[PDB]
RNA sequence: GGAAGUCGGCAAAAUAGAUGCGUAAGUUCGCAAGAAGCAUUGGCUCUGAGGGCAA
RNA sequence: UGCAUGCGGGCGUCCGUGAUUUUACUGUGACUAAAGAAGCGUGACUAAAGCAGUCAUUUGACUUGAAUUAGAAAGCAUGGGAUAACAAAGGAGCAUUUUUAAAGGUUAUUGGAGAUUAUGGAGCUG
RNA sequence: GAUCUGGUUGAUUCUGCCAGUAGUCAUAUGCUUGUUUCAAGGACUUAGCCAUGCAUGCCUCAGAAUCACUGCAGCAGGAAUCUGCGCAUGGCUCAUUAAAUCAGACGUAAUCUGCCGCAAAAAUCUUGCGGCGCAAAAUUGGAUAACUUGGCGAAACGCCAAGCUAAUACAUGAACCAACCGGGUGUUCUCCACGUGAGACGCCCAGCGAAUGAAUGACAGUAAAACCAAUGCCUUGGCAGUAACACCCAGCAGUGUUGACUCAAUUCAUUCCGUGCGAAAGCCGGCUUUCCGGCGUCUUUUGACGAACAACUGCCCUAUCAGCUGGUGAUGGCCGUGUAGUGGACUGCCAUGGCGUUGACGGGAGCGGGGGAUUAGGGUUCGAUUCCGGAGAGGGAGCCUGAGAAAUAGCUACCACUUCUACGGAGGGCAGCAGGCGCGCAAAUUGCCCAAUGUCAAAACAAAACGAUGAGGCAGCGAAAAGAAAUAGAGUUGUCUUGUCAUUUCAAUGGGGGAUAUUUAAACCCAUCCAAUAUCGAGUAACAAUUGGAGGACAAGUCUGGUGCCAGCACCCGCGGUAAUUCCAGCUCCAAAAGCGUAUAUUAA
């Protein structure tokens, strides 16, 4: 009562629950990017649908429309900043060509694996959730963290991590305590 | 009747966060309208940051440390409004409540010898007992012998000390004007013409410094000078010129990148 | 109690309004004064805003004006002789606004004598002559003054202000009520 | 409005005809409103005449307007 | 108290004038209907309304 | 406190007289509480959020930010007049100007103010 | 993502529904839940009934203390009580309600308006002493609480009598200092006249507000002269001028506002009772008829906060609802009454109006929006519920006080229900917060706190010295809903490039246990850490994921047992009568996943 903290959904279920083409394609993405559940794909689907819905509305307007100029600039700025689109493509029409792998390639889990800090995408997932990856000296434990292009060079092992410049992990520490007792 | 003011129902210009509380300080009756004022508690706490909460605001205000129009105001629900001079002599603060070009309250720092001067717009003229002419201003002042040339809509230049009128600015074409209501609140332009509609709202057509045309109702304008160059008051940073939204966004992005 | 609201009234369509609130103090009415001739009896009424209305139950004298002379005098009310609302108000000697009453004519005769020097200091003699020059008096008014009773119209509201002021009938209005009083 | 009835004393009924737009069907309806208007004896309007009416204080149960001008 | 009387409310009791509201099933639409019911009535002193004939 | 006063046309302000044109539509503009919906900016670890905050790193900057929108119909001002609407008429049911002179029949100005007069303007006819 | 699929036939092509499908801050129910963030939460049915407790009080330097109150030695603090303000806000709920309420847009010149802002104020023969005179910083009066005494009563948010004493309670009352202005007058007196005369002096009145009359509250389409009485001038007969005005004021309003006014305001006459008007006859501070400041109050006035009224356009279904209104108001008129004010709001009289198929009247379901869901678009649907508006406090009515109530943790009465009692009598109103009981498919703690947000108020905070607040906040409960996110990761060798299987080796991390601590009003969560000299912990990582399915729609078995048109499944088509792709099981597989089914509504389809 009298609480005005807003909240909204970030994903939707597919209209057809059992479509073999969609099931196989989503199984490919889950295995390829190490996703926990289909909800992560559907969250990406909603993000894309909102971006394309915005783009389609703007592309309807005349090219000199002030709203198209302002929001079209913002949409392109966001896509370039987060790495969804390359800097070569600057027209609003290229937002409509974005696909699910484009966003999934920008997740911290994929970026960590591609950067060589992890042997696999599954190794990357556990490294992130175990407080081993830092973006600009900030520990990030969210696999779905979308990495900006500017922050991509600042990804490394956390200074407080055993793999960075921190103390030894649990198994080494417990082994040392057992050795001291023994 | 009504003693409370829900924070959602409070004016948005007060910059009160919806999650901080259910209520807002309800302005008392006074110089300014409830919808067109800024209560002292908001000024001393949410804007000047001198008080961290309402308890400290009461400490400051009920001591008489805050002067409005050269008078100690001990009520945090006192409605301060447009052209009011706020002084805190112990900290050397002197502000005038103005509207920025976005229609929000701005605290314009005042020097000495100009915090003594307040511009008041004449809203009504009448005759009191003994056949004395009285001019009622936008801030509730009643002046018992104004300039004989004073008309409704004119601005009286007033000295808060000595309680004396010092000048009169008439509401005519070509005069500098600031808008105190509507979508154009805070903008400054010259009166190119006034469209008169008897029994209804008169329309004033204005032209800012850049040459852009805009219009408001005649009740929303406030004569502030002979011309745009000669203003009798000190205005905020934007000088009343509304920048293009797209141009403003690009400039802010460039400035942010420059600091980075 | 007594209500001045329109809720109980039929709509212009003849419909019965379904009242869905209780009676309010703001829409109240009160019983009439029914002021009658007699020794002055007055009852205050605390009205809205804390102000007082003077409900006159009985009145005997009043401040009556001679319009053509721009003067007034406090004279005694002799009888009420006509009432445009009902004959039963004349019969009960009820004083309301616009009812025709007979008032004492002695003060008006005295003022006329002392102002114009006419019965119905040499400087005052010249003053009388100057006042008479352009002055003319209606014969109907003068005839009534000689008789001792003049007809006047009540111009105040006794049930509101508690006083019965009035104005002497002159000209066409005097002839109108003289016809309706034979 | 246009004078509709002059049967009362010093009072007339005028009718204001207008088109109301129905959004769903993108079309209009013909609608009317009837007003009781006090008519001063300075005017002698007949049924079908167009008049200009101004808002005044409540003069009766239904009268809120006064005739200001008559156009034949 | 109120039909327990008696074959049976027989006999008696009861209702009543005028005026204003109001009046159900059914009906051949005419009625049913004075349906049923609910109110008011005196005396006195007044006030309105309802006309004729002349100039 | 005379301490005062001076070195032919077009405006804009208010009155008085003089034949009358709106509305729908469309473009601009006003006037329109928030919350909610779009949306700018912002690595609250991300996000749902929030309107915060950011940067120097000696006591403070950013004369910090919190932009903009949409919101039914109806009401308000103004521009356009194609398509339409409302009203009127029903066509004999109808309608010249300008010079001049002469004839007739309760205004300023006379130093105010109160009568009285006459003189002309100006209209009214011929 | 502007989408469809199964079932009518021996096959075909249609129409057409049934069924399937996705969402819902839509609820309920079942099964299952390791973290973490954010949240709805007795609306639906019974505006049903309620035990108990708490929800509105307020004191500064600055209204009134002689507590027979406490410290110090008159100074402080001061329980009670009178006085002043508030309790008409907030909170709750959605029963009533369709020319109503409400929304946007207007109006009140038809009105009221405490607290708050800016202002205004010259009426009002009072006091002391003496005997009308003399003087002046006005040294005013009577009560009543608390308290004491006696008490009454079973009690009662029940009472009586007597005795004390306060005021910013109540009442009374202030001359001169102290002005300007105007109207009546006198058989007053001085002058000029030979009276539209001029002066004084005397006398009645002349303040704000209110009442009734009378004026003003402007002008804004014609130029010239003559004569008469009064009168201004220049001059000693004229008309050059020229604000106005018979001094003491030679300019001390010839000029309010609006679109509009019978309004503002001014002048004249008369009136003003108690139902108006103190410099509260007030209280505190500093510097010392000492004068400076602070705030407190009466009255007048207009801004502000409001209140009340009016209504331009709009607002569901229903004709198996077609007429409605008008004794006793329906539509309009007149004079009144009443109101704060307009008004058929109401008395009297008058006239027949007024509304309705463009749906009146009646009936049905509904609080109204802002907004929610769903949505290519158009639409459909929900809105008891945070904000705004309205309305109510068991059901009706009525009312006092007050600026504001037709108030309900105010009063009065009746009805229903109900509590205490000593039988004579006295009480009650949770649709406030917790809690019960019922009702139901259906909805939490008789918790902590005023730390924040506000409200009230004699009030900044502090100092012997902490205002109240179930508004509100914080926790508990809470898979309504929303966000993030664990249940493992890297290899080794062997076996059957990748990929299975066994074992076999490394690290890592939380769930959890704790803390020098942090947070917090205090706690609790979340964050930080497992030495900084110095700090616990996974291998079956038993720290063990579920919910539905496997003929088709629709992803996934022609598997193995059992049953044998039985049991049962099956939203629909259908399966089951001994070799069941469908039941009951096992295994394996499929879908979603800390979630997944079911029912009922609703949107799409
Ligand atoms: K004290
Ligand atoms: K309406
Ligand atoms: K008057
Ligand atoms: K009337
Ligand atoms: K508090
Ligand atoms: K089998
Ligand atoms: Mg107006
Ligand atoms: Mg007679
Ligand atoms: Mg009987
Ligand atoms: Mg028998
Ligand atoms: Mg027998
Ligand atoms: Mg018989
Ligand atoms: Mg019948
Ligand atoms: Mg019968
Ligand atoms: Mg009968
Ligand atoms: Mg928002
Ligand atoms: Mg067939
Ligand atoms: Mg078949
Ligand atoms: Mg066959
Ligand atoms: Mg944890
Ligand atoms: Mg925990
Ligand atoms: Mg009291
Ligand atoms: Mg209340
Ligand atoms: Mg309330
Ligand atoms: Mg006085
Ligand atoms: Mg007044
Ligand atoms: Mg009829
Ligand atoms: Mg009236
Ligand atoms: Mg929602
Ligand atoms: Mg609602
Ligand atoms: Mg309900
Ligand atoms: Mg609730
Ligand atoms: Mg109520
Ligand atoms: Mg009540
Ligand atoms: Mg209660
Ligand atoms: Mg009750
Ligand atoms: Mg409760
Ligand atoms: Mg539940
Ligand atoms: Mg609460
Ligand atoms: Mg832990
Ligand atoms: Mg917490
Ligand atoms: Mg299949
Ligand atoms: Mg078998
Ligand atoms: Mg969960």
């Amino acid at each position: 009562m009298r609480n005005y903290n807003n909240f909204n959904r970030v994903w939707k279920a597919p209209r057809r629950p059992f479509e073999k083409e969609r099931l196989d394609r989503e199984m490919k993405l889950c295995g390829q990017y190490g996703l926990r559940c289909k909800r992560e794909i559907w969250r990406v689907n909603m993000t894309l649908s909102k971006m394309r819905r915005t783009a389609r509305l703007l592309l309807t307007l005349p090219e000199n429309h002030p709203r198209r100029l302002l929001e079209g600039s913002a949409i392109m700025r966001r896509c370039h900043e987060y790495g969804f689109l390359d800097e070569e493509k600057d027209k609003l029409d290229y937002v409509l060509s974005l696909t699910v792998p484009d966003i999934l390639e920008r997740r911290l889990q994929t970026i960590v694996f591609k950067a060589g800090l992890a042997k696999s995408v599954h190794h990357a997932r556990v490294l992130i959730q175990q407080r081993h990856i830092a973006v600009a000296k900030q520990i990030v434990t969210i696999p779905s963290f979308i990495v900006r292009v500017s922050s991509e060079r600042h990804i490394a092992f956390a200074d407080a991590s055993p793999f960075g410049n921190g103390r030894t992990g649990r198994v080494k520490r417990v082994r040392a305590k057992a050795a001291k007792r023994h | 009747a009504k003693k409370h003011l829900k924070r959602l129902y409070a004016p948005k210009d007060w910059m009160l966060s919806k999650l901080t509380g259910v209520f807002a300080p309800r302005p008392r009756p006074g110089p300014h309208k409830l919808r067109e004022c800024l209560p002292l508690l908001v000024i001393i706490r949410n804007r000047l940051k001198y008080a961290l909460n309402a308890r400290e605001g009461e400490m400051i205000l009920r001591q008489g440390l805050v002067h409005v129009d050269n008078h100690p105001r001990r009520d945090g629900k006192y409605p301060a409004g447009f052209m009011d001079v706020v002084e805190i002599p112990k900290t050397g603060d002197r502000f005038r409540l103005m509207y920025d070009v976005k229609g929000r309250f701005a605290l314009v720092n005042l020097s000495e010898a100009e915090a003594q001067i307040k511009l008041m717009k004449v809203v009504n003229l009448y005759t009191a007992t003994g056949r004395v002419p009285v001019a009622v201003t936008h801030d509730g002042h009643r002046i018992r012998y104004p300039d004989p040339h004073t008309s409704i809509g004119d601005t009286i230049v007033y000295n808060v000390k000595e309680k004396k009128c010092v000048d009169l600015i008439k509401n005519r074409q070509g005069k500098a004007v600031i808008v105190t209501g509507g979508a154009n609140r805070g903008r400054i332009g010259e009166i190119v013409k006034v469209e008169c509609h008897p029994g209804a709202f008169n329309i004033a057509h204005l032209k800012d410094a850049s040459g852009a045309e805009f219009a408001t109702r005649a009740a929303n304008i406030f004569v502030i000078g002979k011309d745009l160059n000669n203003l009798q008051v000190t205005v905020p940073k934007q000088q009343g010129l509304r920048m293009n939204v797209i141009q403003e966004r690009e400039e802010r992005l460039i400035a942010a990148e420059a600091r980075k | 109690g007594i209500v001045r609201s329109r809720l109980h009234k039929r709509k212009i369509t003849g419909g019965k309004t379904k009242i869905h609130r209780k009676r309010m103090k703001a829409e109240l009415g009160r019983l009439p004064a029914n002021t009658r001739l007699g020794a002055r009896r007055v009852s205050p009424v605390r009205a809205r805003g804390g102000n007082f209305k003077i409900r006159a139950l009985r009145l005997d004298t009043g401040n009556f004006a001679w319009a053509s002379e721009a003067i007034a005098h406090r004279v005694r009310l002799l009888d009420v002789v006509y009432n445009a609302t009902s004959n039963e108000l004349v019969r009960t000697k009820t004083l309301v606004k616009n009812c025709i009453v007979a008032v004492d004519a002695a003060p008006f005769k005295r003022w006329y004598a002392k102002h114009y020097g006419i019965d119905l200091s040499p400087k005052l003699q010249r003053e009388w002559t100057r006042r008479r020059r352009n002055h003319r008096v209606e014969k109907a008014i003068a005839d009534q003054l000689r008789e001792g009773r003049v007809l006047a119209r009540i111009t105040s509201r006794p049930g509101q202000s508690g006083r019965a002021d009035g104005i002497l009938l002159e000209g066409a209005e005097l002839q109108f009520y003289l016809k309706r009083l034979e | 409005g246009v004078v509709h009835s002059t049967k009362m004393h010093r009072t007339i009924i005028i009718r204001r005809n207008y088109l109301h737009f129905i959004k769903k069907y993108q079309r209009y309806q013909k609608r009317h409103k009837s007003l009781a208007v006090h008519c001063s004896p300075a005017f002698d309007p007949k049924q079908g005449d167009e008049v200009v009416i101004g808002q005044c204080r409540p003069l009766s149960k239904t009268i809120r307007y006064n005739v200001l001008e008559v156009v034949s």
